[PDB]
RNA sequence: GGCUUGUGGCAGUCAAGCGUUCAUAGCGACAUUGCUUUUUGAUUCUUCGAUGUCGGCUCUUCCUAUCAUACCGAAGCAGAAU
RNA sequence: AAGCAGAACUGGCGAUGCGGGAUGAACCGAACGUAGAGUUAAGGUGCCGGAAUACACGCUCAUCAGACACCACAAAAGGUGUUAGUUCAUCUAGACAGCCGGACGGUGGCCAUGGAAGUCGGAAUCCGCUAAGGAGUGUGUAACAACUCACCGGCCGAAUGAAC
């Protein structure tokens, strides 16, 4: 209860503060991603998140002086976390969601859509061709490197990515899928 | 000894010309009579205190009847006892309507789990929890259950002849 | 088109619960249950019959299918005026368990004069039931 | 201490006691399991043992190195004149 | 062909298993005891031992 | 410790019907029927709500305690089985010697035959139990599809399928040769 | 080679140490009676872990030897040489007769062994409270090493000393603890005033 | 023949190491707990008004601490051979 | 070491039956004229077999149970079998499980290597960011890469874990 004990403080040292608080979704994303959006704002905005009941119970127990925070108490919930600003709301959403496209796919996870792979030069050494084999992709040798016969597709919508064949995507740098910071919710006085 | 009988047990230090009026040391003692009680009144004296039999006197002899025999009280009793291997302290609950049948329980649950004897028992306190919450065994939280009801399936009945004519059932 | 499952109805160890002692010194008056030991020990209040307040084991001791209201703990005076609330021996009396432990008590209290004249008075209800059967 | 060199045994312990036959006809203690769906016919015959000569036939055994070819086999010869019936038997099925 | 999806499939039930230090039996692969009675439900445990 | 009261929960759809006498469970739904005898266990079952049923155990040991849950899953598992089915999937898997595994009638019996599993020219064959459903799945190759109202049946006849087709003399490790279970679910899931 | 410990296990002979009447023992196989860190000050190592015998029998030396070898070895290889100060403290002075008809059956001398009791301390480790759990699996394997029943018991006392903490903790923020090599000596109420000035100079304020 | 088990034989526990890497696939030091009575010691209880003595041959049966064969598990088990 | 050899005190056998230890010189009980009655000792009371298939609290299920005072055997070491307990820690300020997410930057940290980038290794093991992420928990590569873990976070919904 010690680092809980400097938490609450803290989260009511920048609800008090801070004139807006955002509150914004976290799913895929990596702490890298979080990283770099630390380096894109110090200063104009402030990433405080580590969702837990602990937010739950201190904003419950803050309410004892601000009845306008029981609209976030039904709003904590996912994978979420809180920004505090006070530069406007349609800058703030511009920054926040401006880095989607995070480190590449991951072998095991559910592809949505379907995910396919193109007649085109490839640009890799010939040396790298049993990634191409093993799934059954035509492949030919131009200009010494691999350009691919027809527009095969590795796997449908709605599949997981097998283990074996997510290697000739991550050499290939095609990722239909990693998403960035999305938002849930906006809060105003 | 079918029950034990709590005495209180006084003695004291023969009275001397340097010392009069020894400090009258006392003890409450389960036993099965007044002569296992002061024998076992000496033996914790000569666990605690420079005192025997031949150095000290029994000054009184006194059965402690319960005070409320008739209402269920769940019993804290520390106990410590020499196993095959070395000296133990052990805490147990015994949900029980008396204090000496409740160290009745005790010395039959001890012989029974641990194969200790009365010889290898010592009694440190026979205490009332005298409100729920405070009791923390499980198999006598369990009985504190608000309007508790239970069945009692598979009866089992005794037959005063050796032949029946029924094939008896085990209904209840 | 429904779900059938057989209940088994069973006597429970519960407080209320007028039991008929078997064993001891009472042996055949009626006890009523005011506290619960442990799985096999209970304790037990007959005001009415004179069975002291006691703690008991289970094993001496058989259930009755009669059940009262009693507050758990309830003293000898408590227990005393709810069993003449509840009317505890009257619904007893009227179990064929207490109407064939009255016959059989009576059976052995029934002497030699007796004896000859319940026979002679079971040979007379036997010829007109032998009589009934033949007709029937 | 041990054989110091092992042996099979001397004898087949199931033929025991090797005594004389209590008669000259030997007894069938056992017959085949009835199929009842077969028609009624007899499980054995009786015959008198005539002697032993030799036949030649050939050899229909593919595989064999002697597959059609002719050998030389010994034969025994058994006198069955026709039985007659002058009986009938039947057998209840008791726990003993 | 290998189907090394086909392959994992069978190393589910051949090579993914824990064996008994004293009476190499074949466990499951995260158990803790030994299910065999003669070795007395062991803790001794180790991986199978993986093909190359 | 002899726990005074332990009972667990059996919930009943609308389309199922259970019908418990002593210890002998009847569960009739949409797909079918499933009796099991469970008098092996001393437990006590009753009926609330027509809706949900529970099972108790009074005075019971570690043991005996343990096994009320066991009866709870059996019991689930049959309307699970009669509402849903249960369906297991299994593939083949060889390196060099493609197994064939089909359909075969002798005296009416429903076996399963398994040939040229590592060129063997033994043929492998098991019973299919009564209940049970054998299909081979169209665009996956070598896969075999079991179906039927008791899980018991189905994943026994999966095992059977399974360990007829194990490798002697040879590394296991290598040799992955056989016909392994990749799926256990339901019939009618969507 | 050399005959089974299970024959020299009890006590069954009088105590037989070397002496002129013996004269012709051979050595013990434990010289090495003091490990690890056995310069620390009585401050730096404030826990005291005991192995302590539960039999009445004997510890022959090639048992001292093997127990203090793994138990050293295994606090080295975790905590490191100096994080402890392993002291073995039964020495192998009894010594044990072989016999190579029964005429002339007296034997000759065959090893040492030392002889313990119930409740005595066979090994003893003071060590910080970092490193408790090492110091508990240290003597618990060489717990295997010996024969009969031994136990692991958590000192109250501070280290090697014969004061418990608090104890110890109460002298020493007085000026009545001073150390030494790696003891310490303690301020008495007694003696000369003019030496209990000169040491101790802190207490006296 | 009986008692004992130092010695002989056969097991086990711990795990410093060997095993290219890795204590325990296979081994396993320093220690230590056992079992057996097919070794040899030790004893002198029975037999000196005698229990025919070593070995081999012959023949039967028994034990398992299993060389082969049956069915299996493990490997530093690819196959084969182990 | 021995049902081995040798001493001290006492009690026994020899020299002695009787009841009990199935059986036995020495153990337990008790020592003995011939009988009757009663009561007992040691030992026992399912049946053999005289005597409770007595009462009461618990423990144990052994695909080699156990029921052995002398005495006719068993050990170290182990077992989420089950029972009882000691100590410590976590948890509704949502604890342990399961499944799902993320596990970064300086930096391929300093050396030493033929090459070892967190994972052959030696010594260090610090702050930046965060809820959090080791100069690394494992699988891997020659080195990479990649996968995995500690560490935190989605979910429920109540106690849990460890050493003994
Ligand atoms: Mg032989
Ligand atoms: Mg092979
Ligand atoms: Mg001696
Ligand atoms: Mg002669
Ligand atoms: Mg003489
Ligand atoms: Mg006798
Ligand atoms: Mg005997
Ligand atoms: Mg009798």
């Amino acid at each position: 209860r010690e680092k809980k004990a400097e938490y609450f403080a803290k989260l009511r040292e920048y609800l008090e503060e801070y004139k807006s608080l955002f509150v914004v979704g976290v799913d895929n994303v990596s702490s890298q991603q979080m990283h770099e959006v630390r380096k894109e704002l110090r200063g104009r905005a402030v990433v405080l998140m580590g969702k837990n009941t602990m937010v739950r119970r201190a904003i419950r127990g803050f309410l004892s002086d601000l009845p306008d925070f029981e609209k976030l108490l039904p709003f904590v919930k996912g994978n979420v976390g809180f920004v505090f600003t006070n530069e406007p709301l349609t800058e703030i959403k511009n920054v926040i969601v401006s880095n989607r496209v995070a480190a590449p796919a991951r072998a095991g996870a559910v592809a949505p859509e379907d995910i396919w792979v193109r007649a085109v030069n490839t640009g890799m050494e010939p040396g790298k061709t049993s990634f191409f084999q093993a799934l059954g992709v035509p492949t030919k040798i131009a200009r010494g490197t691999i350009e691919i016969v027809s527009d095969v597709k590795v796997v449908d919508a709605g599949n997981k990515v097998g283990q074996s064949e997510a290697s000739l995507l991550n050499l290939l740098n095609i990722s239909p899928f990693t998403f960035g910071l999305t938002v849930v919710q906006v809060y105003d006085n | 000894m079918a029950h034990f009988k709590e005495y209180q047990v006084i003695g004291r230090r023969l009275p001397t010309e340097s010392v009069p009026e020894p400090k009258l040391f006392r003890m409450r003692i389960f036993a099965s009579n007044e002569v296992i009680a002061k024998s076992r009144y000496w033996y914790f004296l000569q666990k605690l205190h420079k005192v025997k039999k031949a150095s000290g006197e029994i000054v009184s002899i006194n059965q402690i009847n319960e005070a409320h025999p008739t209402k269920v009280k769940n019993f804290g009793v520390w106990v410590r006892y020499d196993s095959r291997s070395g000296t133990h302290n052990m805490y147990k609950e015994i949900r029980d309507v008396s204090r000496v049948a409740a160290v009745e329980t005790l010395y039959q649950d001890m012989a029974a789990r641990h194969r200790a004897r009365f010889r290898s028992i010592h009694i440190l306190k026979v205490a009332e929890i005298e409100k729920t919450a405070d009791v923390k065994r499980q198999y006598v939280k369990q009985f504190l259950t608000k309007d508790l009801k239970f069945p009692l399936p598979h009866r089992v009945q005794k037959s005063t002849k050796t032949f029946s004519y029924k094939r008896p059932s085990t209904f209840y | 088109t429904d779900s059938i499952v057989k209940a088994s109805n069973w006597r429970l160890v519960e407080v209320g619960r007028v039991v008929l002692i078997k064993k001891g010194q009472s042996a055949g008056k009626l006890a009523a249950i005011v506290e619960i030991i442990d799985q096999k020990k209970v304790l037990i209040d007959g005001p009415k019959a004179g069975v002291p307040r006691q703690a008991i084991n289970l094993g001496q001791v058989v259930l009755t299918p009669l059940t009262f209201a009693l507050p758990r703990g309830a003293r000898t005076a408590t227990v005393s005026k709810k069993w003449a609330a509840a009317a505890v021996c009257e619904k007893w009396a009227a179990s064929s368990w207490a109407k064939k432990i009255a016959q059989r008590e009576r059976r052995a209290a029934l002497t030699d004069f007796e004896r000859f004249q319940v026979m002679v008075l079971r040979k007379q209800k036997r010829y007109t039931v032998k009589k009934a059967l033949a007709k029937a | 201490s041990h054989r110091k060199y092992e042996a099979p045994r001397h004898g087949h312990l199931g033929f025991l006691p090797r005594k004389r036959a209590a008669s000259i006809r030997a007894r069938v203690k056992a017959f085949p399991k009835d199929d009842r769906s077969k028609p009624v016919a007899l499980t054995s015959f009786l015959g008198y043992k005539a002697g032993m000569t030799t036949i030649v036939r050939d050899l229909d055994r593919p595989g064999s190195k002697f597959h059609k070819r002719e050998v030389v086999e010994a034969v025994t010869v058994v006198d069955t004149p026709p039985v007659v019936v002058v009986g009938v038997v039947g057998y209840v099925e008791t726990p003993r | 062909i290998i189907e090394p999806s086909l392959k994992a499939l069978a190393s589910k039930y051949n090579c993914d298993k824990s064996v008994c230090r004293k009476c190499y039996a074949r466990l499951p692969p995260r158990a803790t005891n030994c299910r065999k009675r003669k070795c007395g439900h062991t803790n001794q445990l180790r991986p199978k031992k993986k093909l190359k | 410790m002899k726990y005074i009261q332990t009972e667990q929960q059996i919930e009943v759809p609308e389309g199922v019907t259970v019908s418990i006498k002593s210890r002998i469970v009847k569960v009739v739904g949409p797909r079918g029927t499933l009796t099991k005898n469970l008098k092996h266990i001393d437990v006590t079952f009753t009926k609330v709500n027509n809706q949900l049923i529970k099972v108790a155990v009074h005075n019971g040991g570690r043991k005996h305690v343990a096994a009320l849950r066991t009866v709870k899953s059996l019991v689930d598992n049959m309307i699970t089985g009669v509402t849903k089915g249960y369906k297991y999937k299994m593939r083949y898997v060889y390196a060099h010697f493609p197994i064939n595994v089909n359909i075969v009638e002798k005296d009416g019996a429903k076996f399963i035959e398994v040939r040229n599993f590592l060129g063997d020219k033994k043929i492998r064959n098991v019973p299919v139990r009564d209940g049970v459903t054998i299909e081979f799945s169209t665009n996956v190759k070598d896969e075999i599809v079991l179906s039927g109202n008791s899980v018991e049946d189905v994943s026994q006849n999966a095992a059977d399928l399974q360990q007829i087709c194990r490798v002697r003399n040879k590394d296991i490790r290598k040799f992955l040769d056989g016909i392994y279970v990749s799926h256990k679910g339901f019939i009618t899931e969507d | 080679a050399r005959r089974p410990a299970r024959c020299y296990r009890y006590q069954k002979n009088k105590p037989y140490p070397k002496s002129r009447y013996n004269r012709a023992v051979p050595d013990s196989k434990i010289r090495i009676y003091d490990l690890g860190k056995k310069k620390a000050t009585v401050d730096e190592f404030p826990l005291c872990v005991h192995l302590v015998s539960n039999e009445l029998e004997q510890l022959s030396s090639e048992a001292l030897e093997a127990a203090r070898i793994c138990a050293n070895k295994y606090m080295t290889t975790v905590s490191g040489r100096d994080a402890f100060h392993l002291r073995v403290r039964v020495h192998p002075f009894h010594v044990l007769r072989i016999n190579k008809g029964m005429r002339g059956a007296w034997g000759k001398p065959h090893g040492l062994a030392a002889r313990v009791d119930i409740g005595q301390i066979i090994f003893s480790v003071r060590t910080k409270d970092s490193n408790k759990d090492v110091v508990v699996e240290g003597l618990r394997r060489a717990r295997y090493k010996f024969p009969g029943q031994q136990k692991i018991i958590l000192s109250k006392k501070w280290g090697f000393t014969n004061l418990d903490r608090p104890e110890y903790l109460k002298k020493r923020e007085a000026g009545e603890v001073k150390d030494d090599g790696a003891f310490v000596k303690f301020l008495s109420k007694k003696g000369s005033l003019e030496n209990n000035i000169r040491e101790f100079p802190e207490y006296f304020a």
